[PDB]
């Protein structure tokens, strides 16, 4: 039967058939990696009375890849919370040797963007299962949530913190919990219990010795945050926002929020895919007074750029533009150097805040719900490149910012 | 409601001839089977005075498979099954048939590693000193038949037995071993010990 | 598999030698106590042994009964009865797992074990003929048991 | 001039991360030796007799996949993954020597598929194992269950049948009576027919494939079950791990008397951990603890979220020993032949009221737990080596 | 209540003597043998006023002895012709039934 | 945007169901 | 676990909605539910 | 953004690891000559430490040696007869050995079968597609 | 704790572990690519007669990787339109140097198959958000749609059209838009506004110059299309469909449609996953009078063949057979050469038209609703290999067909 | 997908519901 | 073995050459006289020969009927039907090999 496919061949096949060498898909060319062990060593956390608590990573292993921040809380209301584990965390600053190297500022905002931009339906739904609790459960039910902090080294094991190579200083992150009684809306006068579990990798002596002794240079990502006031009126107003960013970036994300809850649209609800609830009509990026591209509509930034950059589009209110052709993998494939261009600008045109009862009497393409007048601010995030040099037991950044 | 499984962890060492076991009611010596209102099985059996909690002691042993409590078993060595699952009736009848050549009453089970376990010349073994772990996996019959009704006890399928089988609370697993007795200059002892 | 059907099996070469072979049946008695007489032995009528397709011999229904009544003895013959019949005055509806050991030249003593490791080019198989009428299971005398 | 500016915006910061000869727009190709694939319909022996099996016929050089076509009807019962629940056992043996043995088949298939299959393959798995609810009662449709055999995970470890010239490959398996499924649809003898996917290679690959010895680094499956009487109180079960070969992950759960139900909820696909039976667990190596006891929700979602990405339904718990459990390459494993004591301690939750939304504490589960649960199962997926030399294949360890 | 079939395959084997067995076992052989080639198709059979034409594309290889063909009603094995109220041409033919 | 709904055919639910308010043509059974 | 549990909000239906069991809600609608 | 005039001052005040050697630094203000790299020192000793412990392949070798040792030798000898009479014998051998020292290598069933007729390459064929003879697809238009 | 598994090893472990050489999981190696930039450039359309539109791709950069066709329309009625952005497009013929190199014929049919067959949830949901306007929005609302043209070079950046290497002739795309009132069924007679935006890659000088001057042979896919008139009856009909294809293909698709809408089943609605609404009983693919495989059910082809190859399965009515074992990666892994097998025929046996409705009188497995008598055609698509040679500033196909 | 809207054994919805037609028993408000 | 099932037989090399193969089927009719038509012939609908993994030949239900109807002749074809059909007006319950 199928053998007919192999006899009826000719020159046309020369461009798809390989040589007599082992480049076939069978006779597997086996790859092998060294033996290792991993352990989740619990970290003690100092008291967090609505303040900063330091989490110090001790030398209980060779590499650390991820930090799991576990919070146990109880529901105090009939309102279903929206990522209450991420809303409770307000920021996390990671420092190496005392130098701050990575920051997540306005933390619930970045992690909701991160989840929508980076996580697939199974990973996205799972991340919700360990951060949200939404059955119609009674008030007072206690659940533990398992929040992974999206630090630069968590995405691929090979960039895990090379702690064995940092013999003269520690690594720590300062996590602050501002309040349970402000935005989640589920407070029950209950101080949540916070525990942190992190992993360690243990390598055998051949690589452990090589790794602890040799000089290393890791290309890492840094997160930069900016925000400003962004009101919207009943007419098509524009805004010209300075972009105070540095270093090569792969992409930038900007979003409009009602910073009272996790809502980026006038719908009053999360995950709205209807542009009738989103303000931005069009936007362009500008560098030193010269325009990078012709103004593209707001919907372009929420649904088209994501297809090439992520293979995944966020809900409306989250707008992304990429400079590289792949923004989730480890290899850099295109970036714009914000340290060489002196004046970076984001220019936004909005739709008119004139609409109401959107499902019935929404205008055609130039308006959005008047509820947009309750929006207060725009946040801009970008991921930049830097280099983590580890030499003679000390580490740090090559490019200071 | 269920045929329970139970993993009985073995603590045997040395080359052995066989593993044999029974399910005993500790209050009545030799009671390896369920008691039921059938001839010879219980005190007063066959009459209105019959009780299924007291055996007709002198006839404690029976040949009725329906009063057995074992449905199936297999022996597992280091996580891998040693042979495919056999029914309790195999271990009671088939193994001693080909291995010994006699008749074993219901409730006593044998599995051999030996071709002639009844003999003294070695005929095969299994060395439990080099096997890290071994388990005897037992599946019980569902003990749902009312022991007082012979119509149900003498007329049901092999996967069920009488409710009185639940009194067989003790399990007795024996291993028939090998060792070497050494005698030298007026003194002796075993060559191996574990 | 069924009453009156002919079935066969080929021995996978799981090991090096073949010795005891035991054929088992699950069967429900259609009558009351005393109605059956070796119903597992009647059900398993003829067994034919081939090595690579060459016939070595064939056992027949009635032979099995003769061998059991003629050479098997004492505890061994009673145990056999237990392996093939209902011996405790069991009643209509009882179901039991029966075993009928085969008696070919390699089935009784290991010294005559069949050397499959040395027969890799002659596959060994058994043909079975099953009874169309088995007394007390699907017929009582010649009367069918519904 | 957007791209022009981006290229002018250069400096040392770019030199560390990009530059040099490597060009993604190099427009290069890779080639493989030619091959062809087809599906051969083969008979199954003993289907209505006892324990069926198949011998794989030599209709090609490699075996890449086996799947089983089951045809049956709808009869109002509303069952989940019938194709899986009609099968109780599946094993594959080389020359009579078992090398992959699947016990508790219907739950193994469902759990292995939910853990490793993504939204597109898992959704299709559903589509080909289940019924369409919109169908008329009495309708008949084809089911296509892909058998989770070790060589079907990855094209490249296809069975080198041509290289096994002296003994054949037998797949033995067992079926449940159709009536067994709690939601069974009908007393309808299903039509059950197997198809085997054969690979044809080029001649020069056949020559070096048979002539040189082969070593395949493969997966083996295993199974342990221990029945329990589920407590009302949060006691701890001591689950021994009587296993040998190196493993990348193990999965355990509390089973009930039905198919696919791993929690007390009574909804079928349960995302709600409130009905989950396990409060916490710790694994010990040589009588000493590897980690601080973690709650059931950690093992139900956090560990597989990192190891696989996919989270099972509530009640399934996994622990990984490596970094990437779905990979065809070994990425870390624990060697169960060398650790003297292996045990997993499982602490169950406390019983509380029915109407499950009501559960209040991580330590609470339904009082319905005592009735529904019958046991604890354990699966461990191990690495072993399948060696083929001069026509004979066998597992090295 | 229809029963399943019972079936078996009986093969007539030929046993040769010692001398020619060597010749057959050792020597190369070629046999000139027959094959059947078959794919099904469907017709365009009109009712009244039309004699339809149909050009059916053939997919055959190798030296062909002959081409044979027939028409059937797929519901009745071997119904090569139409049914009619004449002897042997339909059930009850020749009567009002 | 995966759960939030747009129903293009007849939706069927084999069990107790709830909602806040409704809006559509009425031909229900009991009321 | 996706689509088999319940919903958040705002189900738009282009066709019918069919139930077996019971429906727990009430509002204005078609010709009935207004007398 | 350094001008390379501040390459060392920056390295010092920011505590950047090691020295500037082998790193790329930005220069002055324009035509960024990003190729300006400081040569890496070859006299760059690794930190001197005793971070190493026995390697895993050496442990594996020891463990296999242990498995071989106790395959034939006892774990403990009940040396109760030492200077008793001439009984060098009668000291029971203790043989259950902990799991870590047991073999897990299975029977070499591949090597012991010794089939009298060695392997042959299972070539098959459907013949040559002769309808395609003298019909090359490599012929080009000229 | 975990170190127990690191030291507790033996021969069985050492066999499968790796050596201390550089192939381990960690020891991250920095990967670099040449310096390039991506820009999205508006490409003004000179042709708007309400007939064939010629979109000429200007040489505004070095490579062109993706084509985005931006269409503005209004919701013409209450019924939600089904991919109106793609139904408006009837075909897209890509030519290089005047030679047609890729044909997308019956455009909405190929894109709906492409989405259901080769796109995952995150990109399928996005493609719908920018093409399939079904929220409960008011009638008359205007939306901008962003469809991609699935051309051979849009799957991987490495195949981007090397326009800098085509110094003498340009590349153009001929797009015919169907009249708005012909098929969609939901149109306001408002003439759609059509704009095209495509990207360009800009290489830095060393590669840019080398690349433009270095003759290179690009191995690319081509799309071949066939359709015919097809009907079904109350009997289980069988038909032989001719397959007029040339050049090695990785898979072949056929679908049975009611070509009035995007509906391939009796349901009368945009999507269906129930095989009981599809009218194909079984099929086999035959070459030269000999059968590669036995007839398999219609359901087999919809789900099993594409699941084994790539996970995904389309809606019913869409049937796929794969020649190779991987049809979505860039490496060719199995193909059948339709230029060497003279008589390629697809044999389809249909189900009988006997039922009134599927839910009431659907028979066991060989019938379905008589609604199938409204089927009009079977379309067949296949992807073949060819070579695009760009030499001295001119391009064309190496293999003529 | 959101194109086989068939459920078994459970349902609750928070917001408002919009539909064309309907069926089922009645325990409704007003 | 059953209606709609596929079965195969491996040819044991009991002899040197293999020639005539005759497949036996045992059927009991549920119809009356004249209600059958080569019921044993339509029973085997797809039979094929492989030698070493590849197909030599493949025969179908209507090929057997077409070939016998076309190539078989005489008393020989009547005898053929005797082997495949009921030719004596046999009644419900009759069984024939």
């Amino acid at each position: 039967g199928a053998l007919n496919q192999l006899v009826a061949v000719g020159k046309q096949d020369a461009f798809i058939t390989g040589d007599n060498l082992d480049n076939s898909v069978w006779r597997n060319v086996t790859k092998k990696v060294s033996n290792f062990a991993m352990e989740s060593i619990e970290n003690y956390i100092n008291v967090n009375p609505g303040s900063t608590t330091s989490i110090v990573v001790g030398r209980f292993g060779d590499l650390v890849r991820k930090v799991t921040l576990e919070i146990t809380m109880k529901k105090g209301s009939t309102t279903n919370p929206f990522y209450p584990s991420e809303q409770y965390v307000k920021y996390a600053h990671l420092s190496i040797g005392g130098q701050i190297v990575y920051r997540i500022d306005d933390f619930p905002t970045w992690t909701r963007v991160h989840e929508e931009l980076f996580m697939d339906p199974d990973t996205r739904a799972t991340n919700q299962r360990v951060n949200n609790f939404r059955p119609e459960d009674p008030v007072g039910a206690i659940r533990k949530f398992y929040l992974d902090i999206p630090l630069f080294f968590t995405d691929d094991a090979s960039k895990a913190l090379p702690l064995i190579a940092l013999q003269y200083h520690e690594v720590k992150l300062d996590v602050l919990f501002a309040s349970p009684g402000d935005i989640p809306g589920i407070d029950a006068s209950y101080t949540p219990t916070v525990e942190c579990y992190i992993d360690y990798v243990f390598l055998d002596t051949p690589e452990r010795e090589w790794f602890a002794r040799n000089t290393h240079m890791y290309v890492i990502e840094q997160l930069q945050h900016y925000n400003n006031v962004f009101s919207v009126a009943a007419v098509e107003q524009t805004k010209r926002l300075n972009l105070p960013f540095t270093m090569p970036t792969r992409y930038l994300i900007w979003l409009l929020k009602t910073g009272a809850d996790g809502v980026y649209t006038t719908s009053g609800y999360p995950f709205e895919n209807n542009d009738s609830y989103a303000a931005i009509k069009s936007a362009k990026l500008q560098f030193n007074g010269t325009d990078r591209f012709s103004e593209r509509p707001g919907y372009y930034f929420t649904t088209v750029q994501p297809q090439d950059a992520f293979g995944r589009s966020p809900s409306a209110g989250i707008y992304v533009y990429s400079f590289g052709l792949d923004v989730t993998g480890m290899t850099s494939k295109g970036a714009l150097n914000f340290s060489r261009m002196d004046n970076a600008t984001l220019s936004i045109t909005t739709k008119a805040a004139t609409a109401a009862t959107i499902s019935d009497v929404y205008n055609q393409s130039t308006t959005l719900a008047s509820a947009i007048t309750d929006f207060t601010s725009i946040a801009i995030y970008a991921k930049s490149f830097n280099v983590l040099k580890i030499d003679y037991g000390m580490g740090g950044m090559l490019f200071a910012n | 409601t269920t045929q329970a499984s139970q993993n009985i962890r073995l603590n045997f060492n040395h080359p052995t001839k066989y593993l044999a076991w029974n399910f005993n009611n500790p209050t009545n010596y030799g009671q390896y089977t369920a008691l039921a209102n059938i001839p010879g099985a219980c005190s007063g059996a066959g009459t209105a005075a019959a009780t299924v909690t007291t055996p007709d002691y002198g006839n404690t042993g029976t040949y009725n498979e329906q009063l057995a409590v074992l449905d199936s078993a297999k022996i597992q060595l280091n996580g891998q099954d040693r042979f495919a699952t056999r029914k309790g009736s195999y271990f009671n009848k088939v193994q001693p048939y080909q291995s010994i050549g006699g008749v074993t009453p219901a409730g006593v089970y044998l599995y051999s590693f030996a071709l002639k376990p009844a003999g003294r010349q070695p005929s095969g073994t299994c060395n439990f000193s080099r096997i890290d772990n071994a388990t005897l996996s037992l599946t019980y019959k569902t003990c749902s038949i009312d022991a007082t009704s012979p119509a149900a006890v003498l007329g049901n399928t092999e996967t069920v037995t009488a409710n009185t089988a639940t009194l067989l609370t003790a399990l007795n697993i024996y291993a028939k071993n090998y060792n070497v007795l050494r005698i030298m200059s007026g003194m002796g002892g075993l060559a191996y010990a574990n | 598999v069924g009453f009156g059907n002919k079935v066969s099996t080929q021995i996978s070469r799981n090991g090096d030698l073949i010795t005891d072979i035991v054929v088992e049946f699950v069967l429900t008695k259609g009558g009351n106590g005393g109605t059956t007489y070796y119903p597992a032995e009647e059900l398993l009528q003829d067994v034919e042994l081939e090595i690579g397709g060459q016939r070595i011999d064939k056992h027949y229904n009635d032979w099995f009964r003769t061998y059991d009544a003629l050479f098997r003895m004492n505890d061994d013959r009673y145990n056999y009865r237990r392996m093939t019949d209902w011996v405790n005055n069991e009643l209509v509806g009882a179901q039991k797992r029966f075993y009928v050991p085969l008696i070919f030249f390699f089935n009784q003593t290991p010294g005559l074990a069949l050397p499959l490791i040395a027969l890799q080019y002659h596959e060994v198989k058994l043909y079975f003929t099953l009874a169309s009428q088995v007394q007390g299971v699907n017929y009582n005398g010649s009367s069918a048991i519904a | 001039s957007g791209g022009v500016v981006q290229l002018i915006s250069y400096g040392a910061q770019d030199v560390y991360i990009s530059g040099g000869p490597k060009t993604i727009f190099k427009s290069y190709v890779k080639k493989v030796n030619n091959f062809a694939i087809d599906s051969v319909k083969i008979p199954i022996n003993g289907m209505g007799n006892g324990n069926p099996s198949v011998l794989i016929p030599r209709n090609g050089d490699l075996i890449k996949s086996i799947r089983l076509e089951i045809t049956l009807k709808k009869g109002t019962g509303q069952s989940f993954y019938p194709a899986e629940q009609l099968i109780s056992y599946l094993a594959l043996k080389i020359g009579g020597n078992i090398i992959q043995k699947i016990d508790d088949f219907s739950n193994f298939c469902r759990i292995r598929n939910e853990l490793f299959m993504d939204p597109d393959e898992r959704h299709t798995d559903y589509r080909v194992n289940n019924f369409s609810s919109s169908d008329v009662v009495g309708s008949v449709k084809y089911f296509f269950l892909d058998l989770p055999l070790f060589f079907s995970k990855d094209t490249s470890v296809a069975l080198p049948l041509i290289a096994l010239q002296y003994h054949d490959i037998e797949l033995d398996f067992r079926f449940n009576d159709v009536s067994t499924i709690q939601g069974v649809d009908a007393s309808y003898t299903p039509t059950i027919e197997m198809y085997i996917d054969y690979v044809y290679l080029e001649q020069q690959e056949r020559i070096k494939l048979v002539e040189k010895p082969l070593f395949y680094n493969i997966e083996q499956c295993n199974f342990y079950r221990k029945d329990i009487t589920f407590p009302a109180l949060s006691s701890t079960f001591k689950l021994d791990i009587p296993f040998n070969n190196p493993s990348r992950f193990l999965v355990w759960y509390f089973n009930t008397d039905s198919f696919g139900i791993y929690n007390t909820s009574g909804l079928y696909f349960n995302s709600n951990d409130a009905a989950a039976p396990l409060e916490s667990a710790v694994m010990l190596l040589n009588g000493t603890e590897r980690f601080k006891s973690r709650e059931g929700m950690y093992f139900n979602c956090v560990q597989p979220q990192q190891a696989l990405g996919r989270s099972p339904s509530s009640g399934i718990y996994m622990y990984a020993f490596g970094e990437d459990v779905a990979n065809a390459t070994s990425k870390g494993a624990l060697d169960m032949s060398r650790v003297n004591e292996l045990s997993l301690q499982l602490t169950t939750k406390n019983a509380t009221a029915a109407n499950v939304y009501t559960v209040y504490n991580p330590q609470e589960t339904l009082a319905s737990s005592t009735s529904t649960y019958k046991g604890i199962t354990l699966f461990s997926t191990n690495w072993n080596v399948l060696q083929v030399r001069s026509g004979l294949g066998a597992v090295m360890f | 209540g229809a029963a399943q079939p019972t079936m078996s395959v009986w093969v007539d084997y030929i046993f040769l003597d010692t001398q020619e067995r060597t010749r057959f076992a050792q020597l190369p052989h070629e046999y000139l043998i027959e094959q059947l080639q078959f794919t099904g198709s469907e017709t365009a059979t009109p009712s009244a006023t039309t004699q339809a034409s149909q050009n059916i594309r053939l997919n055959f290889n190798h030296p062909t002895k002959y081409l044979a063909w027939n028409f059937n009603n797929p519901t009745n094995y071997g119904q090569y012709t139409a049914l009619a109220n004449i002897p042997g041409a339909c059930s009850g033919a020749g009567t009002a039934a | 945007p995966l759960n939030d709904p747009i129903m293009i055919r007849t939706m069927i639910v084999y069990g107790n169901l709830s909602a806040t308010y409704f809006t559509g043509n009425g031909a229900a059974l009991t009321q | 676990p996706n689509w088999n549990p319940f919903f958040n909000r705002s189900i738009i239906v282009s066709g019918n909605l069919v139930v077996a069991g019971g429906v727990i809600e009430g509002n204005g609608g078609g010709l009935t539910n207004s007398a | 953004r350094l001008s390379a005039a501040y390459a060392i001052r920056a390295a010092r005040i920011s505590m950047i690891p090691g020295g500037v050697d082998g790193l790329v630094i930005n220069y002055a203000e324009g035509g960024e000559p990003a190729w300006v790299q400081y040569p890496l020192k070859k006299q760059k000793p690794l930190p001197n430490n005793l971070c190493y412990t026995p390697t895993l392949e050496d442990i594996a070798r020891k463990r296999e040696a242990v498995i071989a040792k106790y395959t034939k030798q006892p774990l403990e000898t009940g040396t109760t007869f030492t200077h008793v009479l001439n009984a060098s014998h009668l000291n029971e051998q203790y043989t259950r050995v902990k799991k870590s020292a047991l073999p897990d290598k299975e029977f070499p069933i591949i090597e012991t079968e010794k089939y009298p007729e060695p392997p042959i390459l299972w070539e098959t064929t459907i013949g040559a597609p002769s309808r395609l003879f003298d019909r090359s697809d490599g012929v080009k238009y000229v």
